């Protein structure tokens, strides 16, 4: 009956040509049945049939062709095949949208969309997709709305949303001279479980999910900044966008605290990346025609950078941040002749956090803090002296938690006096909203149980 | 203040009854009506809450009939009008009578 | 899309298409996209350069 | 009232330019600069700088595409002029801003890279990766091509895969490298991404 | 507002033959094309009810497909069963009249084959062209033209399965209607109403006392000249 | 093309005889406060499109209130016309107007 | 004349009647009856008195008192289009209350189109109100009740500069305090919040400050719509007022209180007040 | 619970009921108050 | 009588630049007779 | 704010040379076609394609309309600050004898 | 009238006209001459004074421009008269000029 079935589907596409065209249809109607059902298109009358129809090729295009090709590309769950008849299949994807954009089109739309699948069901799913992005120059044009198309919020289940979002570190890894396209929708969509998080500080949703993220994410990124790629490969090329999305998707949101983690893991493990992202933190807040509150939380991404971790290059961070500390001689110098003009004293955003945020590596780190010979660093005799009594008072507008730890460690290493002026503090003592910026600290301590696998690495204890 | 309203239906045997019937209408507004479909007397109607939820006939379903004013107020009367006829119908006029209670506040008029 | 926020609004031609030969752009493509890193701007990148080698290179 | 209204048939469906045979390699010369009057919008943030922020606002989401007004598939910009509203060259300028709002205008003309279809012309097709329905023709390996069943000639002929793309016979039985040919019949401008459709006798 | 000359929605039927069950034939409804794609060989191998209203693409909730299905068991009886799985779709349009796209509509009915459904779409439907249901399938819209356009493949298919009689209260209220909604609608074919005979009057039950209330309509000859 | 430039440099001649420079300024050389209902809010709403700002706010989230603190102190980079309303315009520029 | 164009007789007689569109003849339901559009009576008016005489030259060229079927109704011909357009002289209509208003009767009621429409319009984001006298209003002040603190909303955009403030804004809502009623986002979107929850109160406060996915639209910032506050103007205006002085602005404190609008005492001289159930605008 | 309105005869009707007074003919039904815990103002 | 000043008005076919704001509002534009009798311009850096 | 921002503000869209608002459509596109806007007036039908040799058309002219036919000319049109009683208002005039354009100032 | 939608142009002036046969081929989608608008059975009758090739009237999909009411601002359409008949309007110049 082999050869009986290649006369009943080698007699359909004579017809066309002679304008009836009678058994075309018939087999397009039993190719889009689920593997539910015995009575569907099977192994042996596939391969046939995708060799009788390769007869003469050019026969799909005409009025009556779009019948054809869909229920063929939408064979639904396609990773049901033994080796033998899993051949043919995938060759004639390479033959029927080789050129033409208008099926192709609606082959990543398949491809794109069955990245939800598991790694071991994706054995082709990203081979037949990394083949065109070697050969073709512009297949980049229609999957550009593909990307953030297909992400699906948490009303599906679990286990096809967040194994999706391992699934393209395979594609980009093969894909690395575009760069930017692939992260933007998953820069955008760490934010969305973190703006449900923080207002939660339906709850036991986002543990083991973000467990399906931070310790998946954070690995096999960590495995492409690699050192084997420092001057040779491609890595220069992912520190040149990886600042700049950073500054659009973390500092334009307030209060949102889980996003932060990106690049707080990969340049700790090595010497010279940390002291890239020094530059990185320089530039933010020292121009004219910035932003507004740009004077605060940039300086402030410098304080438990520098504090909580273990690889520093600890002669640099007086070197590389003395003009903060220049800044706290110009800040004396030439910019204390203003105060009783008109207005108040919250002109200077960046002068209780910036000092805050290197009194913030104060009371942390005080065996870094001494040398050997018996002096302090850069003579803390006057130069934490001479800003007590000044026309700002910096002991009198400050935080409560740790410029409250300012009363044990002042007195016991003789660091300052301020225990006369607690008591004359609160007496003297938008804008009302003003405290919700200056109350948060960027990296904080770290509350989770499985993402402290990776980040006990570099972060210590109090002492 | 008085605001009498009333329900006049579809402007042929009658297809139009007062009540419920068979299907399930949502419930949770229980909290207004009787089962005969007219609601209680001295309830405090709001806007987001039925008057008359009567079952219908051209689908036998239950419809509702919500408040289409502002006026916050309670429920008072509950008239039952028919047609004396003798090939008699079931009664298909109610007029029910509000009473809203007007604190005088400023911007009155004495 | 389409609007006058993502489209300009009146576009004209200023005059006859002054035309080259296929080679004479070749010198003249370098200096558009050589000048780009002193979504879109991604994919004006990796595309443009593989039809560097239509009449120049080989892959 | 016969022969008076007829002359509009032309000037505005004239071909601009049309191109002969191109230095006999097999390629043709459809590569060509347009300046045009771009009546752009501006960029109320970028107000400091305007030679890149009305660049990133109506010009690099212009490439790589078809329009309706300079009948071609443009491809890239030069010469970034910008123009003004007064007897004034000058470094710093300005710019009518919009009574409504701050998108404002600005009455610029700039200098145009365009590709163009023409009709009955030979084109080049490479051998990149061959259809079902459509032989492999990738225009500067760049755009995609098209043909029909009714378009191929008779030695043109197809054998399919025997022991594990497509081969093609041609009039005798050996393939070749990847150079081919396309002559042009129609377009297709509304897909995705354009491309054209012809036919193979010439 | 049709194709079919000025709003009655009758196609080209027939009033000149001899034969009874051919006095109006279902080509004028069902093509020829359509009619004979049915994988009609497996209904038939089972008889319970439950394994025959189970297996379709479309269960309803009453009766009023399988009102006449013990009238049909025995696979003598074949060639009105394919109008059974038009019983099958006699609402597969109209009690999902608000919808009108497919692929939607897919989950509506469990694996049927579509080249069945694109008869009823291109003409008893009014489409809305949208491209965005044609990379999918045919998208429509069923406009105020079609509400008495949807009955008379019941007055040829419950008229025909019981040697042709139509009582009005198991029509006119199954379907719905006010028994007076089809007086003005019994003529659009050549259907007589008529009242109650001296023979007939046990086909529903019902005495004389009421019998000139009680009206019936069938098809004998063809229609009077 | 062919009559492209006939409305090309009928508009730069145009301009040049609808223009008046400033050495035949004839209008009334005050910041006046039409151009005081003007200037302000036609800044306001664009510096509220995320515009650069020079002089430091005092952190006062008005859109408006942050251009008198500019108006007031010149830094304010608009520039006015005004029209003769026979067909001819007058130019300004907020550096040489001051301020009732 | 740039152009050219030569003047015919073909345009000052009517050949079409051009019908109007349908979004402009639509019927609506009003009172115990319902019929159609005046205008449709009007041109259905025409049409058979057009085939009744288009159909007579059907009785002459295809070959007495049937030449008069023609003729005295080219009277009633030349009566279709007129009282289409203008009625004043049709045939004589007892007193039957009304005769049918075409266009231009049918443009000005009270003579009163473009005095109630294209002029005078009737106009979105208002406030009708008693009016009240109070003290500690420094003229150009308005204290107002929080029920028209929460309902007249004011558009307003997210910057790097409007955050902290206007996050309080989202986080109240339409619930209290001057909260915020529709966020939008960089595309034109309408996300209410007078369902959603505090935790959708406090969701969208931290989500208002983002760049657009599209970078075609990559410049702009969603647009938290505040109620109204300390910091913004009401316009306020008399109705049978008779000069200039009577559109005063003010600004406007809230005032936790009843409903009614607050004037001050010295503002009286200006609007030709009184208190005796005189009552005037507001606008935004 | 639906007092009649001629003479306080006092009847309890439901649905496809023939409407009359029970003593002569008149139509008019009124309905009357049952308990519900239901809070109320004060002030 | 704006039934009677169309007879005059559109039997001449003028153009009519309708500066009046009983005339420029009936397109909806700003006003030559107030505040926006004008318009601004902006300074820019740099070619 | 006031007499324009009522409600009746919208980007209304105004066939230049022969001005008018009510004559241009966002017409049902073809099958791949996107934002298929034109008008009606400006174009003329494809029945009379026919004439210098036949020139032919540049697929920027082929569109699709409503009843399903296929007809040529008239394209380009912007979107115009308008207020829809002007859109009323011109379509009431033109019903009563008075035919009526209008012109932008770009061009 | 919202900030975050520009506008590209303007409106300059107006001009007028008088409505002549030649103008009638383009102006509209289909004619009307059937007297009455939509027959019993809820239809509006097509080729009729509510048919849908000049707009859309009662929630129909709009057969001129493919999608729904939301987005159609309904069509131009015309009658034709027996014979070209006077305009009132213009009865007060053209009977002297005659
Ligand atoms: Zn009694
Ligand atoms: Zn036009
Ligand atoms: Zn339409």
């Amino acid at each position: 009956s082999a050869a009986m079935y290649s006369r009943f589907v080698k007699s359909a596409l004579d017809d066309l040509d002679k304008n009836d065209s009678t058994q075309i249809g018939i087999i397009a109607n039993q190719v889009a049945l689920p593997s539910k059902n015995p009575e569907r298109i099977n192994d042996k009358n596939l391969n046939i049939l995708l060799d009788i129809l390769s007869s003469n090729i050019n026969r799909i295009e005409s009025s009556r062709g779009t019948f054809l090709i869909q229920s063929i590309i939408n064979f639904e769950k396609w990773w049901e095949l033994p080796p033998h008849t899993l051949s043919k299949y995938i060759y004639f994807i390479k033959i029927l949208c080789s050129s033409i954009p208008k099926w192709w089109q609606d082959v990543s739309m398949i491809l794109v969309s069955c990245f939800i699948l598991p790694i071991k069901q994706t054995v082709c799913h990203h081979d037949m997709l990394k083949y065109f992005l070697r050969m073709i120059p512009s297949s980049m044009g229609f999957i550009d709305t593909y990307l953030a198309k297909f992400f699906p919020n948490k009303n599906d289940t679990r286990r096809k949303l967040v194994n999706y979002t391992s699934n393209l570190l395979k594609l980009r890894g093969y894909c690395s001279e575009l760069g930017f396209q692939i992260w933007s929708l998953l820069i955008e969509k760490i934010i969305s479980i973190d703006v449900e998080l923080q207002n939660e500080l339906g709850i036991k949703e986002l543990s083991t999910k973000l467990d399906s993220i931070l310790t998946l994410v954070s690995t096999h990124v960590e495995e492409q900044v690699t050192p084997e790629s420092l001057e040779s490969g491609e890595g220069v090329g992912v520190f040149n966008t990886l600042t700049t999305l950073f500054k659009t998707h973390v500092l334009p949101t307030y209060y949102t605290r889980s996003i932060q983690y990106i690049m707080f893991h990969v340049s700790q493990q090595q010497l010279e990346l940390m002291d890239s992202f020094l530059v990185t933190l320089i530039d933010i807040s020292f121009a004219v025609n910035e932003a507004a509150e740009k004077k605060i939380k940039s300086l402030q991404y410098l304080g438990s950078y520098i504090a909580r971790a273990k690889k520093l290059s600890r002669t640099q961070i007086i070197f590389v941040a003395s003009y903060l500390t220049s800044w706290l001689n110009r800040y004396v110098i030439e910019r204390e002749e203003e105060v009783d003009q008109r207005g108040g004293m919250e002109r200077f955003k960046h002068f209780y956090a910036a000092f805050q945020a290197l009194c913030y590596i104060f009371c942390f780190r005080h065996n870094i803090f001494r040398d050997t010979d018996g002096n302090w660093e850069c003579e803390l005799d006057k130069f934490f002296q001479r800003m007590v009594i000044s026309k700002f008072n910096p002991l009198k507008f400050c935080n409560e938690n740790v410029m409250l730890m300012f009363a044990r460690i002042a007195q016991q290493e003789s660091v300052a006096y301020c225990f006369s002026i607690i008591e004359n503090n609160n007496n003297e003592r938008t804008r009302q909203q003003f405290i919700d910026l200056q109350s948060y600290f960027p990296y904080d301590p770290l509350f989770l149980k499985n993402y402290k696998i990776l980040m006990k690495e570099y972060y210590i204890e109090w002492s | 203040m008085y605001k009498t309203e009333k329900v006049d239906l579809a402007l042929d045997p009658i297809t139009q009854h007062f009540g419920f019937g068979n299907d399930e209408w949502p419930k949770e507004w229980l909290e207004k009506l009787d089962e005969d479909g007219l609601p209680y007397i001295g309830t405090y109607v709001e806007e987001g809450d039925p008057i008359c939820a009567y079952f219908d006939d051209t689908l036998n379903k239950t419809k509702i009939k919500t408040y289409h004013s502002s006026e916050p107020a309670y429920i008072e009367e509950v008239n039952l009008i028919g047609d004396e006829s003798n090939k008699f119908q079931e009664l298909q006029t109610v007029s029910i009578k509000y009473r809203i209670r007007r604190t005088p506040q400023i911007g009155d008029k004495f | 899309t389409a609007t006058t926020l993502n489209t300009p609004v009146v576009i004209h031609a200023t005059q006859l298409p002054q035309h080259v030969s296929t080679d004479e752009v070749l010198q003249f493509l370098e200096s558009f996209i050589d000048e780009k890193e002193n979504t879109n701007l991604s994919s004006s990148i990796s595309q443009l350069k593989r039809i560097q080698r239509d009449f120049k290179g080989l892959p | 009232n016969e022969n008076r209204e007829t002359a509009r048939f032309i000037k505005k469906h004239k071909k601009q330019v049309t191109n002969p045979i191109d230095e006999k390699n097999g390629t043709s010369n459809c590569i060509v600069r347009v300046p045009i009057a771009l009546y752009v919008s501006l960029a109320p943030m970028y107000l400091e700088n305007p030679l890149q922020g009305v660049m990133k606002q109506h010009l690099n989401p212009l490439v790589m595409k078809y329009n309706n007004k300079v009948g071609g598939v443009v491809l890239g910009y030069e010469g970034l002029k910008i123009l003004d509203a007064d007897p004034l060259d000058t470094s710093e300028k300005l710019i009518k801003i919009t009574p409504d709002t701050p998108f404002g205008f600005t009455w610029c003309h700039v200098n145009l890279y365009v590709w163009q279809p023409q009709v009955g012309d030979v084109l080049e097709g490479y051998i990149f990766i061959q259809s079902a329905s459509h032989i492999g023709l990738l225009i500067h390996d760049a755009f995609n091509a098209s043909i029909k069943k009714n378009n191929i000639p008779v030695d043109w002929t197809f054998v399919h895969n025997d022991v594990e793309l497509g081969h093609w016979v041609d009039s005798n039985g050996e393939p070749i490298d990847g150079k081919l040919r396309f002559t042009v019949r129609n377009v297709h401008t509304t897909g995705r991404v354009v491309s054209v459709d012809g036919t193979l006798i010439s | 507002d049709e194709i079919t000359s000025n709003d009655r929605p009758t196609p080209l039927a027939n009033i000149d033959a001899t034969d009874v069950e051919q006095i109006y034939p279902i080509e004028s409804i069902i093509p020829k094309k359509e009619l004979q794609f049915i994988r009609v060989s497996s209904i038939l191998k089972e008889a319970d009810k439950e394994k025959k209203l189970e297996l379709f693409p479309y269960q309803n909730n009453s009766k009023y497909v399988a009102k006449k299905l013990d009238s049909l068991t025995q696979p003598s009886q074949m060639t009105k069963l394919q109008l059974l799985y038009y019983l099958s779709l006699l609402l597969g349009v109209y009690e999902n009249r608000r919808v009108n796209n497919k692929t939607k509509l897919l989950e509506r009915l469990n694996s049927p084959p579509e080249i069945l459904v694109d008869g009823i779409l291109s003409r008893f439907t009014v489409i809305k062209p949208g491209q965005f249901g044609r990379s999918k399938d045919r998208s429509y819209f069923i406009d105020p033209q079609n509400e008495d356009k949807i009955l008379c493949y019941i007055l040829a298919i419950i008229m025909h399965l019981d040697n042709f009689i139509v009582e009005i209260t198991p029509l006119a209220h199954e379907l719905n209607l006010k028994p007076s909604k089809v007086v003005s609608l019994f003529r659009v074919l050549g259907a007589i109403v008529k009242g109650a005979t001296v023979a007939q009057a046990e086909a529903f039950g019902i005495p004389k006392s009421t019998a000139a209330s009680y009206k019936i309509a069938t098809m004998k000859v063809p229609f009077k000249l | 093309p062919e009559d492209f430039q006939q409305h090309e440099q009928i508009r730069r001649k145009t301009l040049k005889e609808k223009a008046i420079p400033k050495d035949q300024r004839a209008t009334t050389p005050y910041m006046t406060k039409y151009e005081r209902a003007r200037i302000l809010g036609t800044r306001a709403l664009q510096i509220s499109m995320n515009a650069p700002v020079f002089v430091d706010l005092e952190g006062e989230t008005d859109p408006l209130r942050i251009a008198m603190k500019e108006l007031a102190e010149k830094k304010i980079p608009l520039v006015i016309r005004r029209y003769l309303p026979d067909g001819s315009f007058e130019d300004w520029s907020v550096e040489e107007l001051i301020v009732d | 004349n740039l152009s050219r164009k030569l003047v015919k007789a073909d345009s000052f007689f009517m050949d079409v009647l051009v019908v109007p569109p349908t979004r402009f003849r639509l019927p609506s339901k009003l009172g115990e009856e319902v019929h159609e559009n005046s205008q449709n009576q009007l041109l259905s008016k025409v049409l058979t008195t057009s085939l009744l005489i288009r159909d007579l030259n059907d009785d002459l060229s295809k070959l007495r008192v049937i030449f008069s079927r023609l003729m005295n109704a080219f009277v009633t011909i030349q009566n279709d289009v007129n009282a289409f357009i203008d009625s004043t002289k049709a045939q004589g209509r007892t007193s039957g209350k009304v005769p049918i208003p075409g266009v231009k009767q049918a443009l000005e009621k009270k003579e009163g189109l473009f005095r109630k429409h294209m002029m005078g319009k009737r106009v979105n984001y208002a406030a009708r109100s008693v009016i009240s006298p109070d003290p500690n209003i420094e003229t150009n002040e308005i204290g107002v009740p929080p029920v028209f603190a929460v309902k007249l909303t004011y558009p307003e955009p997210v910057t790097a500069y409007n955050i902290a403030e206007l996050r309080q804004a989202v986080i109240n809502g339409p619930d209290k305090w001057p909260g915020a009623t529709q966020i939008q986002n960089e595309d034109g979107s309408l996300v209410s919040l007078i369902g959603m929850s505090v935790e959708q109160r406090k969701a969208l406060a931290n989500q208002l400050l983002t760049p657009s996915s599209n970078v075609s639209t990559h410049t702009l910032n969603k647009k938290v719509y505040r109620h109204i506050k300390n910091r913004d103007v009401v316009l306020m205006n008399r109705q049978p007022t008779l000069h200039k002085a009577s559109m005063m602005g003010h600004k406007v404190r809230v005032l936790p209180n009843e409903k009614t609008l607050r004037l001050h005492y010295a503002n009286t001289g200006a609007y030709n007040a009184d208190f005796d159930g005189d009552e005037m605008n507001m606008h935004f | 619970k639906y007092i009649c309105a001629e003479c306080s005869s006092k009847l309890s009707l439901s649905r496809t009921d023939a409407v009359r007074c029970k003593d002569c003919g008149h139509r008019i039904l009124l309905k009357a108050r049952t308990k519900r815990l239901v809070q109320f103002e004060a002030r | 009588t704006t039934c009677q000043f169309l007879t005059k008005a559109v039997l001449d076919n003028e153009r009519e630049q309708l500066d009046s704001p009983s005339a420029r509002i009936v397109v909806g534009k700003l006003n030559n007779v107030g505040t926006g009798s004008f318009d601004v311009l902006a300074k820019v850096p740099n070619a | 704010d006031r007499l324009l921002n009522s409600s009746d503000y919208t980007q209304a869209s105004v066939c230049r040379e022969c001005g008018s608002i009510l004559t241009t459509q966002q017409s049902v596109p073809r099958i791949g076609s996107i934002s298929t806007v034109c008008c009606r007036r400006c174009s003329m039908r494809f029945e009379d394609a026919k004439k210098g040799e036949k020139i032919f058309i540049d697929d920027s002219q082929i569109w699709e309309d409503g009843q399903g036919n296929k007809f040529v000319g008239g394209n380009e049109t912007t979107t115009v600050a308008i207020p829809f009683v002007l859109k009323y208002l011109d379509s009431e005039l033109s019903a009563m004898g008075i035919r009526l354009r209008y012109n932008v100032e770009p061009k | 009238m919202d900030i975050s939608k520009p506008v590209g142009s303007e409106i300059t002036s107006v001009d007028f006209g008088i409505l002549t046969a030649k103008e009638i081929r383009n102006l509209s989608a289909k004619q009307i001459t059937n007297p009455t608008v939509l027959d019993n059975l809820g239809h509006p009758v097509s080729g009729g004074l509510y048919d849908l090739a000049l707009g859309a009237f009662l929630r129909n999909l709009c057969s001129t421009c493919g999608l729904d009411e939301k987005f159609c601002p309904g069509h131009q359409g015309h009658i034709e008269l027996p014979v070209p008949c006077y305009n009132p309007l213009f009865f007060n110049q053209l009977y002297i000029y005659l």
